């Protein structure tokens, strides 16, 4: 087997990898205090699970994972809560003063004086791995750190590691979710600076998951943990194929391959259902046909756009729980002929299928019900350019005033690189929309 | 207070329906570039649907459908028609139409050749019905709205754009006989004002020369024709299930032919009244398409024929 | 990223400061002796960011207190909450600033200012992480004023990375003390558009017409507008005070209120407006804290428009009620934020009420209607100095009128750069 | 509609299904953090040289 390293930069990072390591935790079988009954190999191993652990002589498991926090208090809930004994305190990087939203203070400033630590301790993990394939990177566009200190590794990433692959999980700002007004600042910045030394990346608008929160789990007013362990379930889906037996997407460059032809347009939108209520007393359990047609509806996906008026350059569906080959055949029929799926003319009309038997499993006392099957289609579709249209909106309406700017310069950064990411934000929406129209 | 936008300032239509919400008290207009509203009136070209729905507590509206260009331009209609099922290549319907790109008489069209020598090629309907005393073309304008439902109304007025010179089948570069549009007319109101008979005397028109009526001679092939398009293309166009809805008035123009056969022409997405019906129209619009969304403190023929087979 | 130094500077700056002390210990359970008798522990959580812990399982108030005379400082020590402050933190002289921002600024100030900094290093040596100051003051006296200004300025040299914040009491002359106050306030305002990130902008206008109309009080005394201060002090620093949501600080507060750095002068604001039995509900509060009549700076937020704004709401209520009312004002009221800065209002709830209320909001808007305080300020100076009126007072401690020109020309400036962005 | 490169194991399955044919260097980096650091301890002398007047 091949390993694979987890890094959580910033808050969104830190709370959305608490999220997925408890998961997985659940899913293995592993407890809080890091030992795996069901694993036989004391001390050692190559079995899918071990992409994503480690293991030690006295019997515990070990997440592949760097947190890293511009400031403790996040990373301190870590240190001390449920899962305090998974990780070595080394794994758990913090800063002390914060990035304050601001980009640069993330990239230039305060990111500066510890990238060199991050690194070491990423080589450290590095060097307990027989072959490494490459690293999952989790973080928000928003945050200074989550923006600016993000792109900063990615950069020292693709020098110190650059035949590995990088995927990025990216949370997209939404005002309806604790957004500040400089974040469409960062997003541009962070998204320029880091498009070339990301292979493939997985965008969750955070408008599309508070939404399904209220809409299908009855959340009045959905929490970071709502949302984050919601989201926990769609990341689940899209790295069990490197945790589980099985022969798609068994490796980060499977995922480039599959669902990435074209490497600047590497935003495949995820779609997950079925999304139910634990609290829901009477539910009528949902079929193949029912869950895979939910894939094409709007308000399932992760960024809200319309596939309809775009063009797919791939699309995976990955289904955890009872479904069968036939059944899943049997439903891509009827859809096709139901709705609007056009691909580009260069690349096969298909589906490629993903199967695991073991449901979906959910956190105890959590928001979701369990199921007896689910699916994660992933995408590659032209639509989610709507949503850098309606970022890049926002930075000209700011921007074109230099509201906030000198925000950024006062930490070293010049105004140039402002309208420089922007240009390619403004190539980067042409591309899409040369694919697909 | 339900609020507004402005984003085409040639529209007739729309001019008439920004000043009929003014003049209510309970809806203010915007600036064009502020995103705070519910209701858009919007551009024609490159109108921006991905930032619609996405502003917390607003119900955002918007008076065009997202695809419905494939209908409404002339080129792709062709394509439409030859692809889908629902209408098939063996439509009786629609003028044999081709598409190339830069009785044997065609028509050529996207400037107008009319000929059999010489974009879309079309089949020339060289014998047209032709209203006495006169021996003149015409065509049919039929107004339809489509809600935010997919509820299809057609509004019970339309009117015939007629020619006022005697047709010629000799005589092809003439285009004053030929060619019924109002524009390239201005015996300019010879017979009706303004070249503009409406359903009523037409009405009359087919009872006396004819022993028939407008219901049952022509309209009901326009209902059958407008239902078959618009169904035709609902999946790649409805608001149902979506983060923001749409509503659209569509200009649909045909021809009726010597066998009292109709023919559709061109769907027309951003289409002006006649001068006479504005009033009637654009309040029909706000009580149907606007006001069922936006409430406040029948002018139209509902299409729907849901037939077991 | 947690220990703020309070400094307290003038007779104004020290009464408002010692509410503000009395108003925020209660809330944290600290009675008069420095000894917590509380109840919760979200009262202590974030008690570092104003206090110190000292020998005995004391909390002392990370207070510097500072004037050019001993009365109002006597008051203080005598006062109710006097004995909680450090005794070494009251830095004082003799002889007084005459309400002369001069006095303050150049000379006897200058006389005093550097054992104030020894005071405000020693609090800022055993702070774990500083984030910055917070300092009290008129701009109409001399002290608070001109002593204030000149502190501001030593301690951007000393600590140029740290946040600095001022509580700034503007004059009126509906509440006046002396005719040169217009002179004092415009000596400073050019001070704190270059040397503050973020000034509360407390009009004495305002707080008196507060006090008349919407409240009732026939004669409005000091106390009755400090008590209005100290309520919204106590309001704008609740999100520093206790948990939590967004980890909140100074900076963060600044890079998204203040697009331009110039513009970082607030219009605060509170609801409801107190000196009750029946509890707001969650829509009347948000009418009333977006309301002139509730606004501590006497401008009309209808003749500009916001480019930034925080709300703060206090107690147990229902966030979904919160975000339709706020969503309410914004869409029904939308001219009034500009459209170039999307998402200009921030809203944030703490489950803690203050004393006395059961739910409460605060207000904080960066309005380009401010520009009114600065032009009234303005008017009143040029109507004095135009006949060089009461300029010996200055110039025999040493200043030219070229001083007073350029003060004049920045603060006109000042307005000409609200201007800009109230049209754009 | 095809159904090709159909793999099984225990755990599940998987296949393919077809309707239709159709870098910067370490060098570079820490340069320009460096010019960023220069044009921020520049802005920091212009404020101590201003307060120093
Ligand atoms: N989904 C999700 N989004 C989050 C979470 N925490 C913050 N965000 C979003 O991320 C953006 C703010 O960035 P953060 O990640 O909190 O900031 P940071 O990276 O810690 O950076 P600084 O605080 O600026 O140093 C906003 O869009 C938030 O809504 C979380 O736990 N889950
Ligand atoms: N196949 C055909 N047979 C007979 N007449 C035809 C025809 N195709 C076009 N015409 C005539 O040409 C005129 C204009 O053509 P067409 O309707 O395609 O353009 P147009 O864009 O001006 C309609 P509008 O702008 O009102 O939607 C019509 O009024 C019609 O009488
Ligand atoms: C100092 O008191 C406050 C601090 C803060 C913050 O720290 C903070 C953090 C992140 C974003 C924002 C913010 C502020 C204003 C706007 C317009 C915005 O879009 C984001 N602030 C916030 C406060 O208000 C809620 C504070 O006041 C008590
Ligand atoms: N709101 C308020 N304003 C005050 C108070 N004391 C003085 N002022 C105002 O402050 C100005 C006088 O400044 P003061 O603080 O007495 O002078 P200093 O001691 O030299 O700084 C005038 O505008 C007064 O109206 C007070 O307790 N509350
Ligand atoms: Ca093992
Ligand atoms: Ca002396
Ligand atoms: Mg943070
Ligand atoms: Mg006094």
């Amino acid at each position: 087997m091949r390993e694979c390293i987890s890094i959580h930069v910033g808050q969104a990072g830190v709370q959305i990898g608490n999220a997925c390591w408890e998961l997985y935790c659940l899913e293995h079988g592993i407890q809080p205090d890091g030992q795996m009954p069901s694993d036989k190999t004391i001390g050692g191993g190559d079995d899918s699970f071990n992409t994503f652990f480690s293991e030690t002589g006295a019997g515990k498991h070990v997440p592949r994972a760097v947190f890293v926090d511009l400031e403790p208090t996040v990373i301190d809930e870590v240190r001390t809560g449920t899962y305090r004994q998974l990780f070595h305190p080394e794994q758990l990087i913090t800063g002390k003063e914060d990035a304050a939203n601001n980009y640069a203070r993330g990239h230039y400033t305060i990111g500066k004086e510890i990238i060199d630590l991050v690194l070491d301790r990423i080589r450290k993990l590095a060097d307990q791995c027989t072959g490494l394939q490459g690293f999952l990177v989790f973080h928000s566009f928003g945050g200074g750190t989550g923006s600016g200190f993000t792109s900063l590794l990615m950069e020292r990433l693709s020098v110190d590691y650059g035949k590995k692959s990088k995927l990025e999980f990216s949370i997209y700002p939404a005002p309806q979710v604790s957004t500040a007004v400089v974040e469409p600042y960062n997003s541009i910045l962070t998204t320029h600076t880091t498009l070339e030394h990301s292979d493939c990346a997985f965008m969750v608008d955070n408008e599309a998951i508070y939404d399904i929160c209220r809409r299908n789990l009855d959340i009045e007013r959905p929490t970071y943990t709502n949302l984050n362990r919601l989201i926990s379930q769609i990341v689940s889906s899209i790295t069990a194929s490197l945790r589980f037996d099985g022969a798609l997407n068994v490796d980060l460059t499977e995922f480039q391959t599959n669902l990435v032809p074209y490497p600047r347009i590497h935003f495949p939108l995820a779609t997950y259902a079925p999304v139910i209520s634990a609290e829901k007393a009477y539910h009528e359990q949902l079929s193949v046909a029912e869950i895979t047609n939910a894939c094409f509806e709007p308000a399932n996906q992760m960024v809200k756009c319309d596939p309809r008026h775009g063009k797919y350059m791939a699309c995976c569906l990955l289904y955890r729980g009872d479904v069968v080959p036939k059944d899943v055949n049997a439903a891509i029929a009827t859809i096709k002929t139901k709705r609007s799926i056009q691909f580009v003319d260069w690349c096969p009309t298909g589906f490629k299928v993903g199967i695991n038997y073991q449901p979906p499993t959910v956190v105890p006392g959590g928001d979701l019900a369990k199921v007896q099957r689910a699916v994660c289609m992933l995408s590659n579709t032209t639509a989610i350019a709507e949503a850098w249209a309606r970022l890049d909106h926002k930075f000209d309406l700011m921007y074109a005033k230099r509201a906030f700017v000198h925000w950024y310069v006062g930490e070293g950064m010049e105004e140039g690189e402002f309208s420089e990411a922007r240009e390619d934000m403004a190539a980067l929406e042409k591309d899409y929309e040369e694919v697909g129209v | 207070m339900y609020t507004f936008v402005v984003r085409d300032e040639n529209s007739s239509v729309y001019a008439e329906v920004s000043r009929l919400l003014l003049a209510t008290g309970q809806w203010k207009r915007l600036r064009k570039d502020n995103p705070r509203f519910n209701l858009m009136l919007g551009e024609r070209n490159r109108l921006p649907f991905g930032r619609l729905g996405h502003e917390p507590g607003l119900v955002q509206l918007v008076n065009y459908y997202r695809g419905a260009d494939k209908l409404c331009r002339k080129a792709s209609l062709v394509k439409l028609i030859k692809t889908s099922p629902e209408l098939s290549e063996s439509c009786t319907w629609f003028p044999e139409s081709y598409v190339i790109y830069p009785g044997n008489v065609w028509i050529a069209k996207s400037g107008i050749l009319i000929s059999s020598e010489a974009h879309v090629i079309q089949k020339y309907l060289e014998k047209p019905l032709l209203l006495e005393p006169g021996h003149r073309k015409f065509d049919i304008r039929s107004w339809v709205l489509v809600d935010h439902l997919y509820n299809i109304y057609l509004y019970r007025e339309g009117v015939l754009r007629t020619s006022s010179e005697p047709y010629n089948s000799a005589n092809f570069q003439d285009k004053t006989c030929h060619l019924t549009n109002h524009c390239i007319q201005k015996n300019y109101g010879r017979y009706e004002e303004g070249n503009e008979m409406f359903f009523e005397e037409f009405n009359q028109y087919l009872m006396d020369a004819l022993n028939t009526t407008l219901e049952n001679s022509i309209l009901l092939q326009i209902k059958h024709i407008i239902r078959s398009c618009l169904m035709c293309i609902e999946p790649a166009i409805s608001t149902k299930h979506l983060h923001y809805q749409s509503f659209q008035l569509f200009g649909f123009d045909f021809m009726v032919d010597e066998e009292l056969k109709v023919w559709l022409i061109e769907v027309n997405g951003a289409p002006a009244c006649a001068q006479k019906l504005y009033a009637e129209l654009c309040q029909g619009i706000v009580d149907v398409a606007i006001s069922s969304v936006f409430p406040l403190a029948s002018i139209f023929i509902k299409l729907h024929h849901h037939h077991h087979h | 990223m947690r220990e703020i130094v309070h400094i307290q500077a003038g007779q104004c700056g020290n009464q408002i400061g010692a509410k503000f002390w009395e108003v925020i210990s209660d809330e944290h359970g600290i009675d008069p002796t420095g000894s917590y008798h509380g109840d919760s522990d979200l009262q202590l959580e974030r008690i570092n960011v104003y206090y110190n812990e000292a020998t005995g399982n004391k909390y002392v108030p990370r207070a510097i207190l500072v004037d050019l005379e001993p009365g109002t400082m006597d008051s203080v020590r005598s006062g109710p909450f006097g004995q909680i402050f450090r005794p070494d933190n009251f830095v004082f002289g003799q002889s007084g600033a005459g309400n002369n921002w001069a006095k303050g600024h150049y000379t006897e100030g200058a006389e005093l200012v550097d054992s104030v900094l020894d005071v405000v290093r020693k609090e800022s040596e055993s702070c774990d992480c500083l984030q910055g100051f917070q300092l009290t003051h008129s701009l109409g006296g001399g002290t608070g004023s001109g002593m204030g200004t000149l502190l501001i300025s030593k301690i951007r040299e000393e600590y140029p990375d740290r946040i600095m914040n001022t509580f700034s009491v503007m004059p009126s002359p509906k509440v006046s003390d002396t005719v040169v106050e217009p002179y004092n306030a415009t000596l400073s305002v050019h001070q704190l558009v270059e040397n503050t990130d973020e000034t509360y902008c407390i009009d004495n206008e305002a707080l008196y017409d507060i006090c008349f109309r919407t409240l009732k009080l026939t004669t409005p005394t000091y106390g009755d507008l400090n008590h209005l201060v100290s309520a919204t002090m106590s309001g704008v620093t609740t999100c520093l005070r206790f948990p939590g949501q967004l980890n909140a600080d100074l900076r963060k507060l600044a890079v998204n209120m203040v697009p331009f750095p110039r513009l970082h002068f607030f219009m605060p604001g509170f609801a409801p407006l107190t000196s009750q039995y029946r509890a707001l509900t969650v829509p009347e509060l948000t009418q009333q804290m977006f309301d002139s009549k509730n606004m501590m700076a006497a401008c009309d937020p209808r003749h500009g428009r916001y480019l930034t704004v925080a709300a703060i709401f206090r107690g147990r209520m229902s966030m979904k009620e919160v975000d339709e009312q706020m969503l309410n004002v914004q869409n029904k009221n939308s001219s009034y934020f500009v459209e170039w800065i999307p998402n200009n209002v921030k809203t944030a709830v703490c489950d803690i009420p203050p004393r006395g209320l059961k739910m409460s909001a605060t207000f904080i808007g960066n309005s380009t209607a401010i520009q009114e305080l600065f032009k009234r300020i303005s008017e009143q100076f040029t109507a004095m100095f135009r006949r060089k009126a009461f300029l010996h007072w200055y110039t025999g401690e040493g200043m030219d009128e070229m001083e007073f020109t350029e003060a004049e020309s920045n603060m006109n400036d000042l307005v000409s750069e609200y201007q800009q962005y109230q049209d754009a | 509609m095809e159904v090709i490169e159909l793999n099984k194991c225990t755990s599940g399955q998987s296949f393919e299904v077809i309707l239709k044919p159709p870098d910067p260097s370490l060098e570079e980096i820490q340069k320009k953090l460096e010019a960023a650091e220069e044009r921020r301890k520049y802005q920091e002398a212009e404020l101590l040289k201003h307060l120093a007047e």
